[PDB]
RNA sequence: CAUAGUCAAAAGAAGAGUUUGAUUCUGGCUCAGAAGGAACGCUAGCUAUAUGCUUAACACAUGCAAGUCGAACGUUGUUCUAAAAAAAAAAAAAAUUUUUUUUUUUUUAAAAAAAAAAAAAAUUUUUUUUAAGAGUUGAGAACAAAGUGGCGAACGGGUGAGUAAGGCGUGGGAAUCUGCCGAACAGUUCGGGCUAAAUCCCGAAGAAAGCUAGAAAGCGCUGUUUGAUGAGCCUGCGUAGUAUUAGGUAGUUGGUUAGGUAAAGGCUGACCAAGCCGAUGAUGCUUAGCUGGUCUUUUCGGACGAUCAGCCACACCGGGACUGAGACACGGCCCGGACUCCCACGGGGGGCAGCAGUGGGGAAUCUUGGACAAUGGGCGCAAGCCUGAUCCAGCAAUAUUGCGUGAGUGAAGAAGGGCAAUUCCGCUCGUAAAGCUCUUUCGUCGAGUGCGCGAUCAUGACAUGACUCGAGGAAGAAGCCCCGGCUAACUCCGUGCCAGCAGCCGCGGUAAAACGGGGGGGGCAAGUGUUCUUCGGAAUGACUAGGCGUAAAGGGCACGUAGGCGGUUCAUCGGGUUGAAAGUGAA
């Protein structure tokens, strides 16, 4: 995600020997035996590398996992104590308003006993 | 011929305006950036503003 | 079968390719699973070609089985992500070259 | 340190002529702009990129457009030949011989090296014939010549007839399948049949299938777990006009039980109940493929769905199923019908809405081209073979902010044309032309290298191109409309309410700036005018942004259904609302 990271992780690698390092053979049906022996050798490096990339995914997965975790239960306790404040803070306002209500109650029981 | 092979995606950004770069010779082998080459990334960059003049 | 392959860009006698993961059986320019990348085969002010490519995404099509066509194996083993082709390993076809040298901005020989 | 850091995402808002003797308002008609899959007139130099049957989903001559595999399998039907490795450059007509070492058999425990006919030698040698249904004939070449079989013809390409919701856009769901491709785990045993065989078919166990020491631990198949990609099904929301169409439905709506499907389900057989849709527009009629988007516009809207890309439907017109992982299958099969062509007259054959191309219709729309070199696809272990997909050429001012048609100088103010109290070289065409100096972009012609480049390990149709150099001579290249007002631009002659012009107001009746010609001038420019279609101007259907006393327009007046709108405080909740994050919004 920055320029020093792929700096420093890159593997720059070293000229190939494999380039170029083929030679003539005496005889026709031996060098396309050859020849297969190569592209059967193309094939195996294919699913040796298919399985260190699949090594890698997984491993970046389960760290993505991990993570996500940690997020949630952190916002999980922020949560609850939110809850926790707001609960107590509700139960004072009610435990508050009761005695307004119960003093505009009186008066409407005085008022209409005055006009019966 | 030689390449200049640039990683693009969100992972291969060199910073805010392209993704970092290498050659990769002809022969297998590859080479951080030229002075030359730096240049041409440096060139080739988006800029964020208005064109003045 | 998933592939990554090139889709034709450009115009025409002035080619550029799209380095794309298709499923097999869609059209040269038409559906694809995702787009992976450029490619520019003409050659530039600096003596070179331009690529790039989504590493990430390579790798997880890679890994999960995609074959590559015959000029993206030769790509994604310059790039580093593929082995060597087979062809690859026989050297070039000698001989004489016109080695005059030539003024590069006008075009006539130094 | 640094291949760091910069926080951009728009622009776009105009008026004029015409009702009246004159005025203000309401209200239409017309014009100035942008544009098109366009057509026609007149006139035309070049390069490149795009585009090109919008009408008859009318009928088609001719050629090409889907094949591939001998590394799955037999058959017959050609051909020419009778152990391996190493060396041969000098002395007294020459392709195949000379020498050494391993190795197989025969002949007499060491050594040697098929039959018939004619000849010679002491069993062999020279020639021929038949060999090889033959006491294993040892190697090589193509077998395409015909087949069985596997994979692919469900991809790619075309058209928009139908479809007003079974489709499409967007977001989801559970009751399913998934060849080829990735990664595990286990097997690939034995009989029979197709003239002959098998990876073809039948059977048994549990499912199967074998090939190759020419591809022997390399391909292939089968079973079971899974990734990935596709497919079937269901669904919330959104998605024409019409009320001068008010009722529609009878397997219709639900339930139970059986059958069927890979899979939920009235999908349908039997039985039971009378439900279901509808004034928030069912049904009937007309029209239409849908979307991303294209043109226009100070945001909104309107017209369109042509090219390109995603989904769907269709393949002469109707109806079916087989094979197959996948079709009810454009160049596969069966049946019916219309048309059409052969026939030896018994009957067969055909579907260009694939690329070229031809009649027909029309105002109008293209070559019966080259190549698989690049990309993509099928088959193949590969080598390779196909590909009217594509890539590239041909035609057409059909489109695009392109380029060129010269740059200076020149007064004998030439000739000629037009006008003139007939003023100022009389005014003008006019420095305009002719002539002189310079340079050749585009085009023309002649040559040269070409891993310049598109492509690399190699593979170049384009390419008679492009690039570089040379020859030349201003040499080959300017028209269309207009000049009364709107609207930039004036005079002479002919006509005489005739001929005629015209987008609107209008001109023409003997001095027409309006008709036709001479001259002169204005605007665009390889274009420029006429017609058709769309938007704006048009606040001329007004959400942005209008109205109803006298101009178009308040129901004769109420009551009420649906709908719309509508007081105060306190508390609870979290559907709308709102903030953040994630997924998605293809190119
Ligand atoms: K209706
Ligand atoms: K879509
Ligand atoms: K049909
Ligand atoms: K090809
Ligand atoms: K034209
Ligand atoms: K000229
Ligand atoms: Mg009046
Ligand atoms: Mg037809
Ligand atoms: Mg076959
Ligand atoms: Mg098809
Ligand atoms: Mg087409
Ligand atoms: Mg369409
Ligand atoms: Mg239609
Ligand atoms: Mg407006
Ligand atoms: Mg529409
Ligand atoms: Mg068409
Ligand atoms: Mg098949
Ligand atoms: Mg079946
Ligand atoms: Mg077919
Ligand atoms: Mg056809
Ligand atoms: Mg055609
Ligand atoms: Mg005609
Ligand atoms: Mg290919
Ligand atoms: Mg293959
Ligand atoms: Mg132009
Ligand atoms: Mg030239
Ligand atoms: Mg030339
Ligand atoms: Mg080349
Ligand atoms: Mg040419
Ligand atoms: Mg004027
Ligand atoms: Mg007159
Ligand atoms: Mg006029
Ligand atoms: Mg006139
Ligand atoms: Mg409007
Ligand atoms: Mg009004
Ligand atoms: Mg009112
Ligand atoms: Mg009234
Ligand atoms: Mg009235
Ligand atoms: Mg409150
Ligand atoms: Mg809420
Ligand atoms: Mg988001
Ligand atoms: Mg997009």
């Amino acid at each position: 995600t920055h320029h020093r990271h792929h700096q420093e992780t890159h593997s720059f690698l070293e000229p190939e020997s494999y380039i170029g390092s083929w030679e003539a053979p005496k005889d026709p049906k031996d060098a396309e035996r050859m020849l297969a022996q190569l592209r059967r050798d193309y094939a195996k490096k294919v699913s040796l590398y298919r399985k260190d990339y699949v090594h890698e995914i997984e491993m970046l997965r389960v760290e993505k996992q991990r993570k996500d975790e940690a997020r949630l239960v952190a916002e999980r306790a922020a949560n609850e104590e939110r809850r926790r404040l707001k609960a107590e803070a509700a139960k004072v306002r009610a435990e508050e308003r009761k005695i307004f209500q119960d003093e505009f109650r009186k008066t409407l029981m005085k008022e209409r006993a005055e006009k019966l | 011929w030689k390449i200049t092979v640039e990683k693009l995606g969100p992972q291969g950004k060199r910073g805010n305006g392209g993704g970092w770069k290498f050659v990769s010779l002809p022969d297998g082998s590859s080479r951080p950036l030229n002075e030359v080459e730096k240049m041409y990334v440096k060139r080739e960059a988006p800029r964020r503003r208005r064109k003045i003049l | 079968v998933v592939r990554l392959r090139l889709s034709r860009l450009g115009c025409k006698n002035r080619p550029f390719f799209r380095v794309m993961a298709t499923d097999s059986r869609s059209p040269r320019d038409g559906k694809h699973i995702e787009v992976l990348g450029y490619f520019n085969p003409l050659p530039g002010q600096d003596g070179g070609k331009r690529m790039g490519l989504k590493f990430d995404r390579i790798k997880y099509w890679l890994s999960v089985g995609a074959q590559a066509s015959d000029p993206v194996q030769r790509l994604l083993f310059r790039s580093g992500l593929l082995p060597p082709p087979p062809m690859v390993a026989m050297g070039r076809k000698g001989g004489e070259r016109d080695t005059r040298p030539v003024d590069p901005m006008t075009g006539r020989f130094v």
